[PDB]
Formats: structure tokens, C-alpha cells, sequence
RNA sequence: AAGGUAAGUAUCGUUCCA
């Protein structure tokens, strides 16, 4: 049930007998059913030095060009600093006085009962043709 | 507004008048001024006549506005972005009916107005590759036309 | 030449206590530790002006519950009763805001009112058309100098001369003109060559934009 | 997207999908931060009230609960799936993939269209329902 | 794969030698070299 | 041969509106 | 009136109590430093 | 030389061109080499090779590393070969076929070790005597100038076809700079370098992408329409979370979805345009409340009119992004039609009196001048009363005769529209009745048709009264037709179709005395223009004043109360006191009639009274009696279109210098 | 037969009477779009008259 | 059909319900639509 | 690369793994 912490035997997955779905090969790791550890960092290591070219340089144009757009478009949060600061000194009760606001149509238009579609009546048929007769004289 | 009005002036200078009377843009250029050897071969152009002398004076070259021509257009556009669930039968017979709508309203300016021309012939592709791909998502290397 | 014909006419001193970093990511101890280090807090910054600015009040953003589309009218006082010390404005710059409060040491003998209608949001400028009352022959600005400032001036009284008014959008404007002929009362508008002596509440009921004063 | 219930951990998860029979349950795996997330996030929002008689609505962080990803193919940014007496009731829509819907759309009737016709489909006692509406592309034009 | 096809033998090379950088499991086999050449002689080479 | 509509712009050399059409 | 109350009495919530929108949004906030905090980062990085 | 190594030589160019142009100053780095640190790590060894044993090793190793992607998932029926070319070994089950399938950059991966392959094995041919030092040459020659037919590697990323038709350009140089005096045509060229390093270069592009996607592809842990999502949920979400951050953590907090629905409603009642003020809300939230729904409706309508910019250029745009753009425009046009229809009501009329009684003594000249007498209300015993009741109920079911599906206002319609043909006596009689002291009428419903260019305006008016209004514009048309109202200027739409109103106008252009005559000096003019906002600008006073003159007092009141109603979108209501409404049955006649008020005004009562000739004997559509009346004035001919005026002045170079003058007085050039 | 602009079969047409009495109907065809949602292709005539 | 279309349907319904003539036409059509000149590619026999 | 998996239940074989 919801607000329980997870049991410790539990199957995190298909203890329901779930079956997952294979779309592609390429989705998804492979099936796959302290060296091994050290050769993971060592490989990681290895590739974090190799961006290390313009690591030091890129991040620090993107920190400088993020601050020009921060000029013209600011964040929203501290667009709403001051007001969020100016909510400081409401009391405790007013907060409980919010009042809950309400639909203000009426059930007619709110909830209408559901619309017949009749079909056009019949009449319609014989004057589409009646026009298309003509005289003689 | 002038912005959205049309002032066109015939005078020594300029041999041509030139206006957008109901959606037909047309351009008289009298014969007498600048022609020689007057045809009928293009089938719109209408040839004007003098009736107090029954000469072929003038020439009122004819064609579609850019107006007509975006209005055709986005007729198709809201005819195809309205078929989420409508028969092909449905989507073809309002594009029939809109052909027909300007076609038998511009009859001779269509000849002239080779962009109109582009356009529906463009727009009537859209309509296929709709109702293909209401067939199939894969659109065909082929497709008859019967 | 610090003082020449145009800078003893408009220019006056103006002081400003500036504080910074109020950011509400700071929690409560760490910004009472903060104006507790002494080293933000309001400074002596006090410079020149060649026209003091106005900002005005955004808009009501509803229709009165009343009368709809309600004409935001506001009076001048509320405006100039920013260059005070009981009133601070938070010119809220990049990371960190700034709260300044204004004061003025220095009237020069013609005050020059810039109105800020015309600001950009974070995607489109618009113009703010809000609508001030304000007087053309008689106004006080005693209360916005201090004492030790007062007594040197005998006169804070200004009167109208010139006003600005702007029409429609930033990008499609027309500007018109309020001049008031000296010696005589007749204020006349003035677009390109509009000539028309209007009466002294046209100029109230249209939006200013700049106001030119004269302490006499 | 926050208004939601949010589930922790794997076992709240599958229970949610077990601790109902006459619904359908509607995961929304991905990151509710993620724009593509919050793009449907709030679509889902403005229909959990209407579809409260037959569909259910549960969001789940994929990072938060690491347990279905490889299974399920939890690698696009944001994936709906659709459960029904503990079935994973599968949907043909336009795109290839018909196990989910893996991108955020706009309009709050076609996914209520959706949710119903997968109800529909799941009381017969189907695997595989066919949506209304064809997604082999977008109706631009 | 490039830096083979990059030190990729030359017509008038019957055999070309090269420094090869290889995994201690024989998974991959770089070629640890750079085709340096000297520009003059190279384009008399090809017009030979 | 393709089902692809072919634009009839430069298609008008000898025909007319009112051709087949009495 | 003893019905639809009943119906209500045993109807089960569809959105989150309270303390779930705010914890949500806490974790949001974690999360879209281009809308919350001081310290920009990634859109899914915790702090930079 | 020949068009397919001419074309070569502008192709090589262009491309050559485009590198120079192109090119930037190389980034400034850190040296980081990458064979260096496998060096230093102790995982690799050097080791002095031949190089075509380094080739036969790293086909087998590419073999292997894409052998083991294929056998990443277990799937059987997928084999390669060591030639790189992927084959099922049985005939693929369609499950098992869309099971087993790689991207691009597998495809891509999988080519370029075919033609690494390929190299090599020419190589080894080369080594084992199979091929000679000229055949080895040439091979290499053709596998680096035909990789596209050898291998289709094209097909898995397009960009390819460039250095494909690079490749192919320099094979064209090279050749016929080859195949020269007694060389003749042959395989006998084996300049492979020209040709060889472009997919060096293509290789020096692609490396990264494929050590990437393989890396993100063989690893333990796997990895894997946006504007208007970005500025609404987000400006929401962080207001919530500024709201619920400062209201204290009691159990109060099981208010958050109050403030929600707070929220929402606010931006609702911004949207609808209805006052909101609620009572009990502190001010700070009230404030803060403010603010949101400020900088979301500043979003909005941005956003609002970005779409409808991508719309009317004729961008992609979604069905549903459609309807929101145009219920969110329909928004917009009616806020600011509240904001001028309340500038109206409290400015007064727009119009002075000075005009107004020009305007309303040229008018009263006019129609003295024609001696037209003034329609008569329609009688309780008229002749042809049922006759117009029948076509007005005929107009009214045209819109309903294409119809399968009904709705309940629709079925009330018809069924009162056959009630009043059955009771033909009855229905008149309420139109009488309505006609005569009826002047407070229902809200007419407004929405609006998108023709993606600009929005026009559909008015669903009362169902009774649209029988009423239908009646009386059939009865009005009819009178104005009987008597000579509408002179024969006015056409906008008459017994012509418009392609024949465009041929008589044409041929009257030409049919006049010396129109394309220009020896004196004497010139044409025509000005084809609307008169703007026509219909929003028509004050409802000045109407009824214009139309009492026609119409008997009674008829015009109605008229002007019936244009006076609320109109109603699904939430918001504006009173219109300003702006005559087109969706009127009889609207129509008013305009026609308005337009009568203004063109008057363009022609003169005197030029009026010559292209309408005398009142004995009207003339038809231009035609003059005589010569002279042509040639005694500039305006020569005239046509009124609803909006559109069409003039064609005559002036001759004297009066033309007159004008000319005239406009330079009062604006400098 | 089905020639002139209007069209001679008109003449024979079985409310020929009651269209002797519809004047104003081009006018009123072309300000149809008004009223009705859906644009009307053929606004510019009317195929009874 | 006919009968199904005056009748209280859910939109999903409907939705799904105006299509049915685009079945037809898709049979009546079939040896030329399903044909190995146009939508080349493989094919797959109905399993029954 | 594609956008072409019908979903099932029946056994038998194998193999890793607990």
C-alpha cells in the first residue's frame, strides 16, 4: 500500500510475473545473463582526461554566456523574490482563512445532459428534388 | 489607407493600368501605344473592342492575386489538418468543391498565373499523400491513379 | 568644467543608502550574520542627476469588479514619494538584489520628471499607461531633503512648463508637446505643426511621459 | 505534474498495478522535471478528476526506481504505460512502438480517448487494443 | 580504423613497417604512428 | 508512370480551356 | 442525501495530500536550476 | 573537355570555396594525446608490425566487436559474415525481424569496417601474388572512388553523398588528366592518393559519433512543440513552490490545492475578463497571485501572436496548436473590443456634429434630388407578404438543406421555421409585432472562422428573431430594388457575377472617347482601395438618422437596437454600442446603404447626379447620356464593391499639374 | 440549353415566379460567410438564380 | 451503422465509427492497393 | 534505422544460475 517501505525479500521487478518486451537490440544494456572495478575507473578516467582538450575552456564560456542571457531573461523565482519575501508576514491564522473557490456556472452548463443528434428530417430530401424540376413553358 | 490601397497611373511614361478589380488582377495595355502583331494563342487574355468603332484597341492581360491564391491555399491546409477522422470520400469532395469554387470563378487567369498552376498541383498532391498515408503509414513507390 | 550652463540648471546631487545581498536563498541566520559582518550595508553614494526618474505602479490586471477597464489614475506624490528615506526600491540586478532608498541634498533650479512607460518583460516590451494626476503651479518637495539640507533652500516650489505625451506602441509613435508660453498662461500642444491653446486639465488627463519644472 | 500520486520505490509501484481490478493504471515513468514530462504531465493533470471511474494515475521517477528500466525499455524521456488486472495491455498506435506511448501530447480529449478505449479493449479481456487515432505522423501540413 | 587507413601502405612500399599499440587482450591494435612525409618528395614520388 | 502529379505548367502548348468541352 | 454522501465518504482521492505537492516540489526545484535557486546548472544536474 | 568533368571541375570548386570561406581559427587546447595515455596505462603494449598484419588483426577485431553486438541481446537469426554484410540465417518472422534492428550508426559502423576490410584484402592480394603492383593500385583506386556502389553506406547517413560525389569529381580530373594522347580508355589508373584522403577526413568527422554511440551502446549502464510547455508549467510550478515554501509547515499545508484552484481561477477570470477580487485572500498572496497572472497573459499573447505569425507565413502548425491559437486570438480581439467599446461609451461619439450634419444634408439632398419616396412599413394586408416570408424561411433552411446530423438548437430552428410556413398569418403577424415594439433583444453568440490569414467574425443570433430580420431584409431589398435606392455604382454584388462586373468594368475603361490617347500631355489615374474598418466605425445614432430618410422610423429604430446587443463568447460579454454587426440578416442593406452615405461624399452630389443620370431615365453601369458629362469632370468612372471603391479619374495635363501643385503645397518634397 | 450567364434553363425553373421576387441575393450570398461557420466556395453566385 | 449514429456514443466510439467507409474502400480496392509493385518490401500471409 | 512484433496456452530439449 502507498507510504510503506519496500520489503527487504522482495523482487523489485516481475514478482508480479511481469515479461518485459525486447522492440530492438540496440535499446536497452546488453542481456548479460575488484578488477573489474578499477578497469571501470581506469577506462573512466581515461576519457574524462581525454576531454580535458577545452573542458576548462568551454565550461567557462557557457558560464559567461548563460549570465548575458540571465540579463534579458532572468529567472522566474527571483522574478518572484521579493513578493516571495513579502509573504513572510502573514499570520498563522490567515492562512487557514484562504477560502476555497468554486465553479460559478450551474449544473445546466456545467454538466449538460447528453444532446440527442436527431437526423434532419425527411422533408429535406423531396425539396432537393422538387427544385430540380423544371417547366416546360 | 494607402498602405492598403492601390494607385496605378497610365500616362506618357507607363503604357500599362493595372488593377485587382474583384480578386482578377488585370493589366490593360492598349493596343494603340505598345504592340504590334496582336495574338489569341494564351487563353487569358481577353481581347478588348471599341464599340463605337469595333476595333481591337486594348488588351487586358488577366490574373489570380496573391489573395486568392493564399486563400485557395490555406482552404487546403485547414481541409487536411481537418481529418482526424474523415473519410477519404469526405476529404476529397471538399477539395473538389473548393477546386470548383475558384476554378469556374477564375477560368481564363489560371492559364496566366503559373504559380496558381505550382500551387494546385502541389495542393492536390497533399490530398494523395494524405489519403495514402490513411491507407498506410509506408507511402508507396507507386500508386495508380485509377 | 564640472559646472557650465546646462550642468547648474538640471544637474542636482542625490544620495543613495544601498544594501545588498537580501537574497531569500540566504537562510534567516546566515543574512542576520550577514548584517551582522557590518560590510553590507547602506553606503555613501551620494553623485548627480541629470533628471530624476519616475516609475510607476504595473496595472490593475483586472477589470474593476465595478467599472471594467478601469483608467489607472495615481497621484504624483505616490511617485515622487520614492526620493525619500522611508520608501527603498529593490533594483534587483543579476544574482543578487539591491535595495536603494533615495534622497535629495541638491534641487537644481529647473527639475526634469522622466517617465518610465516604455520597459521591456522578459520577452516583450510593452509600455506601462498608467495615467497620473499631478499639479502645474503649485507643489511641495520639502519632505524628500534632509534638515541639514533644507534650510539652505528658500524655495521647493516648481511649476510646469514643458510635458511629453506618447501615443500607441514603441514601435509606432507620435509624439506631442505641452509648451507653456511665460508671462502668459496658454499651454499649447504641439505634434508637428499643431497649434492649440489647451486648458490646464488636458494636461492632467493625458499620460505624461517627460515634465519639465521651475523652482522661481 | 506534482499533483499527481508518486510512487518511491519498486514495490510501491507494482502494487499499485496489483492493488486494483476494475481500472486501468496509468504510469507515467520518466522525470517530472523533464520538459517532455511536464508537457503531459499536466495533461494528465487536467483529465485524472474525469477518468477517475476507470483509469488511475501513478507517477514514477525512474532514477527514484531504478528497477523497471531494462525490462521495460525505460530510456526515452517519457513513457506512459498502460496495466489491467496486473496485464500489461499493450497498444498499437501509428509508431512502431507499441508497447507505449514514448512522446507528450497536447489535447485532453485524445488521451481520455485513449485511456477509455484501453479500458474498453481490457474488459473484453484483450493484450492488444488499436487506438483510435493513427501517430505514423502529426497532421501538420 | 582510421590510423591505418592513414599509414595505409604506399605503392612504392612493399612492406611498411609501423609502431602498433595493441590491448593486452588483443581486442583492438592501433597504429601508433603519424604518416609524416616530406611534401616536396612526396608530390615527386606521385609524379613518378 | 509514378502516381505523383505532375504540374501542367509548360503543358499548354496547343490547348485551349474551351477544347473538348462543347 | 444518504447516498451520494456514502458515495463520497468511500471515495479515494485522486491527487496527492498536500505534503506530497510540497515534497514534489522540493525534488522539482532539485532539480530545474533554470527556474529555482541561485546556482545554475544542468536541467537534470543537482547543483553546480 | 566534355559537361560530366566540366560540371566536376565547378563541383571540386565549390566545395573548395566553401572550406575557405568556412574555415575558423583552430580552438585553443590543452594537448591531451590519446595514444599517449594508453601508454601510460598498463592495459597496452607497442610492438613494431608489418601493417598489413595490423590489417588482418583489426578486421578480425571489428568482426568480433560487431559479432558480439549482434549477440548483445541472444538473437540467433542475425549473422555476420566476414565480409561485414548482415544476413539472417533462416527467412525472418516479422516479430523476429523488428526484434533484430539497428540504427544508423551500427549500419554506418559495420560499412566503414567493410571498407576497411576491403583495403586490407586488396592489400593482402597484393602480398600473396594473387594481384600485381599496377592491379593492387588500380583496386585501391576503384574501392576509394566507388565506395557507394561497393558499399552502402549511404543509405545509413545521407551526408555521405557529398564526399561520394567528391570522390567521383576527382576520379573525372584525374582521368581525363590520365587518359591522354595514346593512354586511350582503360582500369589501367591507379592514383588512389587524390581520392584516398577524403575518407580520411570523412573518418576524422565520424570518429567521435561512433565512439560515442558505442560507448553509450557496450556499457553496464544504458542511456537514452516545447515553448508553450516551458513558460506555463514551469512559471506555475515555481509559484506554487514559492507560495508553499513561506506558508508554514502546520497542518495548514493540506492547502495546496486550494491555492492551486486559487491560481487557476485567477487565470481563468483574466482569460474571461471578469473582475476577481477575492474577499478574505491576504494581500501578499493577492500580490503575488497578480504577478503570476500578469506574466502568464504576457506569455500568452506573445506566444498567442508568435503562432499566429508562423500560421499566416504559411509555416507547419499542428490541428489542435490551431484551435488553441485561435480560441486564445478570439480571447484578444474580444478584450480589446471591450476596451473600445468602453473608450466609446464614455468619449461619446467619435464623429462631431459638423460632419454628422454634412454627412446628413448631402445624404437629404441626394434623395430629394432622385425623388425617391420613402419605403413604407410592410402592411397588414401587402400582396406580396407570404412571397417574402417564403424566401426569408428558404434563406433561413439553406443552411440546414446540406445537413445529416442535428443538433437541439438546430432541430428548434427548422421545426420554427416549417411552424411559421404552416402559419404563414400568425408568423407575420409576430414580425409586425416585433417590427414595431420590439427593441430589447437576447445575447447574439460570437465565435470565429480562421481563414489562417485573419479571423472572421460568425454571429449566431435568437433563432425566432432571425425569421424576423430575415423578413424584413427580403422586404427591404425588394422596396429598394421597386424604387431606385441603390444607383447603379453600387454594386457590389448585382445581376453581374463578379467576372462580369471585372469584363464591364474593363470594357468601360476602354470604351471611353481618348482613354489610351496621351498626345497632349493628358494622363489616367486609378485608385483601388476599402474604406478601412468601415464597419466598426459606424455610429449607431448617425445610422438610425441616415435611415429614417429611407426607411420609416419604426423599421430604423429596430434596426439600430438590433445592433445594439451583448454579444457573448463561452465565458465574456461586451454590450456593442459602436459597431454595426455583420452577422445580421439585413446587415447586409445597411451597409449597402452606409456605403451609399460615403461615396457621395468621394463623388459630389453633382458627379452622383451624372453617373445616375436623371431619375426619368437611369442609366446603367457606366454610361453616360453624352460625351460632355464625361469630359466635365476627372472621375469618369466609378464602382463600389462592399468595402472596395474603385475610381478611374481622367485628367488632362493642365488640371493634372493643378493637383500635382496643389498636393506639393501641402507636402514638401 | 445551358448557355448564358444566366443560364436559359433558369427560365424553366419551378419557383421562377418566387425568384422574380429575391432581389439583394448575390449581396446577401456574399455576406453569408458571416453567418454561417464554414466559408462557402461559391459566394460569388447562386444556383438558382 | 445507420443506427449506431443516433445513438448515445462516447466519442471514442465515434471516433472510430466514421471510418467504416474507409474500410470498404480499402477492400474494394485491395488487388490494387495490396500489390508488390507499389509498397515494395516483403511480405507476410495471414496466419489462417 | 526505420516507422512491418497478433497476443496466448500446451509440452520436450538445453543452459546458466539459487
Amino acid at each position: 500500500f502507498l507510504g510503506m517501505p519496500a520489503p527487504l525479500g522482495y523482487v523489485p521487478g516481475l514478482g508480479r510475473g511481469a515479461t518485459g518486451f525486447t522492440t530492438r537490440s540496440d535499446i536497452g544494456p546488453a542481456r548479460d545473463a575488484k578488477d573489474d572495478e578499477e578497469a571501470d575507473a581506469i577506462y573512466a578516467a581515461l576519457d574524462k582526461r581525454m576531454d580535458e582538450r577545452r573542458k576548462e575552456r568551454r565550461e567557462q564560456r557557457e558560464k559567461e554566456e548563460i549570465e548575458k542571457y540571465r540579463m534579458e531573461r532572468p529567472k522566474i523565482q527571483q522574478q518572484f523574490s521579493d513578493l516571495k519575501r513579502k509573504l513572510a508576514e502573514v499570520t498563522e491564522e490567515e492562512w487557514l482563512s484562504i477560502p476555497e473557490v468554486g465553479d460559478a456556472r450551474n449544473k445546466r452548463q456545467r454538466n449538460p445532459r447528453y444532446e440527442k443528434l436527431t437526423p434532419v428530417p425527411d422533408s429535406f430530401f423531396a425539396k432537393h428534388l422538387q427544385t430540380g424540376e423544371n417547366h416546360t413553358s | 489607407q494607402w498602405e492598403n490601397s492601390f494607385v496605378s497611373v497610365y500616362s506618357k511614361d507607363n503604357p500599362n493600368l493595372l488593377f485587382n478589380m474583384c480578386g482578377f488582377e488585370c493589366r490593360i495595355l492598349p493596343k494603340c501605344r505598345t504592340s504590334y502583331e496582336e495574338f489569341t494563342h494564351k487563353d487569358g487574355v481577353w481581347n478588348l473592342q471599341n464599340e463605337v468603332t469595333k476595333e481591337r484597341t486594348a488588351q487586358c492581360f488577366l490574373r489570380v492575386d496573391d489573395e486568392s491564391m493564399q486563400r485557395f491555399h490555406n482552404r487546403v491546409r485547414q481541409i487536411l489538418m481537418a481529418s482526424g477522422s474523415t473519410t477519404f470520400t469526405k476529404i476529397v469532395n471538399k477539395w473538389n468543391t473548393a477546386l470548383i469554387g475558384l476554378m469556374t470563378y477564375f477560368r481564363e487567369a489560371v492559364v496566366n498565373t503559373q504559380e496558381l498552376l505550382d500551387l494546385l498541383v502541389k495542393c492536390e498532391n497533399k490530398i494523395q499523400t494524405r489519403i495514402k498515408i490513411g491507407l498506410n503509414s509506408k507511402m508507396p513507390s507507386r500508386f495508380p491513379p485509377v | 568644467k564640472k559646472k557650465t550652463i546646462v550642468t547648474d540648471v538640471f544637474q542636482g546631487s542625490m544620495r543613495i543608502f544601498t544594501k545588498k545581498l537580501p537574497h531569500p536563498d540566504l537562510p534567516a541566520e546566515e543574512k542576520e550574520q550577514l548584517l551582522h559582518n557590518d560590510e553590507y550595508q547602506e553606503t555613501m553614494v551620494e553623485s548627480t542627476f541629470m533628471y530624476l526618474t519616475l516609475d510607476l505602479p504595473t496595472a490593475p490586471l483586472y477589470k474593476d469588479e465595478k467599472e471594467q477597464l478601469i483608467i489607472p489614475q495615481v497621484p504624483l506624490f505616490n511617485i515622487l514619494a520614492k526620493f525619500n528615506g522611508i520608501t527603498e526600491k529593490e533594483y534587483k540586478t543579476y544574482k543578487e538584489n539591491f535595495l536603494k532608498r533615495f534622497q535629495l541634498t541638491k534641487l537644481p533650479p529647473y527639475l526634469i520628471f522622466c517617465i518610465k512607460r516604455f520597459t521591456k518583460n522578459n520577452f516583450f516590451v510593452e509600455k506601462n499607461p498608467t495615467i497620473v494626476n499631478f499639479p502645474i503651479t503649485n507643489v511641495d518637495l520639502r519632505e524628500y531633503l534632509s534638515e541639514e539640507v533644507q534650510a539652505v533652500h528658500k524655495n521647493t516650489t516648481y511649476d510646469l512648463i514643458a510635458n511629453i505625451v506618447h501615443d500607441g506602441k514603441p514601435s509606432e509613435g507620435s509624439y506631442r508637446i505641452h509648451v507653456l508660453h511665460h508671462g502668459t498662461g496658454k499651454w499649447y500642444e504641439l505634434q508637428d505643426l499643431q497649434v492649440t491653446d489647451i486648458l490646464p486639465q488636458m494636461i492632467t488627463l493625458s499620460e505624461a511621459y517627460i515634465q519639465i519644472w521651475k523652482r522661481r | 505534474s506534482y499533483m499527481l500520486p508518486h510512487l518511491h520505490n519498486g514495490w510501491q509501484v507494482d502494487q499499485a498495478i496489483l492493488s486494483e481490478e476494475d481500472r486501468v493504471v496509468v504510469i507515467r515513468f520518466g522525470h517530472d522535471w523533464d520538459p517532455t514530462c511536464m508537457k503531459m504531465d499536466e495533461v494528465l493533470y487536467s483529465i485524472a478528476e474525469k477518468v477517475k471511474n476507470f483509469a488511475v494515475i501513478y507517477l514514477v521517477d525512474i532514477t527514484e526506481v531504478p528497477d523497471f528500466n531494462k525490462m521495460y525499455e525505460l530510456y526515452d524521456p517519457c513513457t506512459v504505460m498502460f496495466f489491467f488486472r496486473n496485464k500489461h495491455i499493450m497498444i498499437d498506435l501509428g509508431t512502431g512502438n507499441n508497447n507505449k506511448i514514448n512522446w507528450a501530447m497536447e489535447d485532453k480529449q485524445e488521451m481520455v480517448d485513449i485511456i477509455e478505449t484501453v479500458y474498453r479493449g481490457a474488459r473484453k479481456g484483450r493484450g492488444l487494443v488499436v487506438s483510435p487515432k493513427d501517430y505514423s505522423t502529426k497532421y501538420r501540413y | 580504423v582510421l590510423k591505418l587507413l592513414e599509414n595505409m601502405p604506399m605503392p612504392w612500399e612493399q612492406i611498411r613497417d609501423v609502431p602498433v599499440l595493441y590491448h593486452i587482450t588483443g581486442a583492438i591494435s592501433f597504429v601508433n604512428e603519424i604518416p609524416w612525409v616530406i611534401e616536396p618528395v612526396y608530390i615527386s614520388q606521385w609524379g613518378s | 508512370p509514378t502516381g505523383e502529379v505532375l504540374s501542367l505548367v509548360g503543358k499548354l502548348e496547343g490547348t485551349r480551356m474551351g477544347d473538348k468541352a462543347q | 442525501r444518504d447516498r451520494s454522501i456514502r458515495e463520497k465518504q468511500s471515495d479515494d482521492e485522486v491527487y496527492a495530500p498536500g505534503l506530497d505537492i510540497e515534497s514534489s516540489l522540493k525534488q522539482l526545484a532539485e532539480r530545474r536550476t533554470d527556474i529555482f535557486g541561485v546556482e545554475e546548472t544542468a536541467i537534470g544536474k543537482k547543483i553546480g | 573537355q566534355p559537361v560530366k568533368v566540366r560540371v566536376s571541375y565547378q563541383k571540386l570548386l565549390k566545395y573548395y570555396v566553401l572550406n575557405a570561406l568556412k574555415h575558423r581559427p583552430p580552438k585553443a587546447q590543452k594537448k591531451r594525446y590519446l595514444f599517449r595515455s594508453f601508454k601510460a596505462t598498463k592495459f597496452f603494449q607497442s610492438t613494431k608490425l608489418d601493417w598489413v598484419e595490423v590489417g588482418l588483426q583489426v578486421c578480425r577485431q571489428g568482426y568480433n566487436m560487431l559479432n558480439l553486438l549482434i549477440h548483445r541481446k541472444n538473437l540467433n537469426y542475425l549473422h555476420l559474415d566476414y565480409n561485414f554484410n548482415l544476413k539472417p540465417v533462416k527467412t525472418l518472422t516479422t516479430k523476429e525481424r523488428k526484434k533484430s534492428r539497428f540504427g544508423n550508426a551500427f549500419h554506418l559502423c559495420r560499412e566503414v569496417l567493410r571498407l576497411t576490410k576491403l583495403v586490407v584484402d586488396s592489400h593482402v592480394q597484393y602480398r600473396l601474388g594473387n594481384v600485381d603492383a599496377f592491379q593492387l593500385a588500380d583496386g585501391l583506386q576503384y574501392i576509394f572512388a566507388h565506395v557507394g556502389q561497393l558499399t552502402g553506406m549511404y543509405r545509413y547517413k545521407y551526408k555521405l553523398m557529398r564526399q561520394i560525389r567528391m570522390c567521383k569529381d576527382l576520379k573525372h580530373l584525374i582521368y581525363y588528366r590520365f587518359n591522354t594522347g595514346p593512354v586511350g580508355k582503360g582500369p589501367g589508373c591507379g592514383f588512389w592518393a587524390a581520392g584516398w584522403r577524403v575518407w580520411l577526413f570523412f573518418m576524422r568527422g565520424i570518429t567521435p559519433l561512433l565512439e560515442r554511440w558505442l560507448g553509450n551502446l557496450l556499457a553496464r549502464q544504458f542511456e537514452g512543440q516545447r515553448v508553450e510547455s516551458h513558460f506555463d508549467l514551469e512559471l506555475r510550478a515555481a509559484v506554487m513552490h514559492d507560495i508553499l515554501d513561506m506558508m508554514p509547515e502546520g497542518i495548514k499545508q493540506n492547502k495546496a490545492r486550494t491555492i492551486l484552484q486559487h491560481l487557476s481561477e485567477a487565470w481563468r477570470c483574466w482569460k474571461a475578463n471578469i473582475p476577481w477580487k477575492v474577499p478574505g485572500l491576504p494581500t501578499p498572496i493577492e500580490n503575488m497571485i497578480l504577478r503570476y497572472v500578469k506574466a502568464k497573459a504576457d506569455w500568452w499573447t506573445n506566444t498567442a501572436h508568435y503562432n499566429r505569425e508562423r500560421i499566416r507565413r504559411g509555416a507547419t502548425v499542428d490541428k489542435t496548436v490551431c484551435k488553441k491559437n485561435l480560441g486564445r486570438l478570439t480571447r484578444l480581439y474580444l478584450k480589446a473590443e471591450q476596451e473600445r467599446q468602453h473608450n466609446y461609451l464614455k468619449d461619446g461619439p467619435y464623429i462631431t456634429a459638423e460632419e454628422a450634419v454634412a454627412v446628413y444634408t448631402t445624404t437629404v439632398h441626394w434623395l430629394e434630388s432622385r425623388r425617391f419616396s420613402p419605403i413604407p412599413f410592410p402592411p397588414l394586408s401587402y400582396k406580396h407578404d407570404t412571397k417574402l416570408l417564403i424566401l426569408a424561411l428558404e434563406r433561413l433552411k439553406e443552411a440546414y438543406s446540406v445537413k445529416s446530423r442535428l443538433n437541439q438548437s438546430q432541430r428548434e430552428e427548422l421545426g420554427l421555421i416549417e411552424q411559421a410556413y404552416d402559419n404563414p398569418h400568425e408568423a407575420l403577424s409576430r414580425i409586425k409585432r416585433h417590427l414595431l415594439t420590439q427593441r430589447a433583444f437576447k445575447e447574439v453568440g460570437i465565435e470565429f472562422m480562421d481563414l489562417y490569414s485573419h479571423l472572421v467574425p460568425v454571429y449566431d443570433v435568437e433563432p425566432l428573431e432571425k425569421i424576423t430580420d430575415a423578413y424584413l431584409d427580403q422586404y427591404l431589398w425588394y422596396e429598394a430594388d421597386k424604387r431606385r435606392l441603390f444607383p447603379p455604382w453600387i454594386k457590389p454584388a448585382d445581376t453581374e457575377p463578379p467576372p462580369l462586373l471585372v469584363y464591364k468594368w474593363c470594357q468601360g475603361i476602354n470604351n471611353l472617347q481618348d482613354v489610351w490617347e496621351t498626345s497632349e500631355g493628358e494622363c489616367n489615374v486609378m485608385l483601388e482601395s476599402r474604406f478601412e474598418k468601415m464597419y466598426e466605425k459606424i455610429d449607431l445614432t448617425l445610422l438610425n438618422r441616415l435611415l429614417r430618410l429611407i426607411v420609416d422610423h419604426n423599421i430604423a429604430d429596430y434596426m439600430t437596437a438590433k445592433n445594439n446587443v451583448v454579444i457573448n463568447y463561452k465565458d465574456m460579454n461586451h454590450t456593442n454600442s459602436y459597431g454595426i454587426i455583420r452577422g445580421l440578416q439585413f446587415a447586409s442593406f445597411i451597409v449597402q446603404y452606409y456605403g451609399l452615405v460615403m461615396d457621395l461624399l468621394v463623388l459630389g452630389l453633382h458627379r452622383a447626379s451624372e453617373m445616375a443620370g436623371p431619375p426619368q431615365m437611369p442609366n446603367d453601369f457606366l454610361s453616360f447620356q453624352d460625351i460632355a458629362t464625361e469630359a466635365a469632370h476627372p472621375i469618369r468612372l466609378f464602382c463600389r464593391y462592399i468595402d472596395r471603391i474603385h475610381i478611374f479619374f481622367r485628367f488632362t495635363a493642365d488640371e493634372a499639374r493643378d493637383l500635382i501643385q496643389r498636393y506639393l503645397t501641402e507636402h514638401p518634397d | 440549353w445551358d448557355r448564358g450567364i444566366p443560364r436559359i434553363n433558369t427560365l424553366f425553373q419551378k419557383d421562377r415566379h418566387t425568384l422574380a421576387y429575391d432581389k439583394g441575393w448575390r449581396v446577401r450570398t456574399d455576406f453569408k460567410q458571416y453567418q454561417v461557420l464554414k466559408q462557402n466556395p461559391f459566394w460569388w453566385t447562386h444556383q438558382r438564380h | 451503422e445507420e443506427s449506431m449514429k443516433w445513438k448515445k456514443l462516447t466519442n471514442a466510439q465515434r471516433s472510430g465509427l466514421n471510418q467504416i467507409p474507409n474500410r470498404r474502400f480499402t477492400l474494394w480496392w485491395s488487388p490494387t492497393i495490396n500489390r508488390a509493385n507499389v509498397y515494395v518490401g516483403f511480405q507476410v500471409q495471414l496466419d489462417l
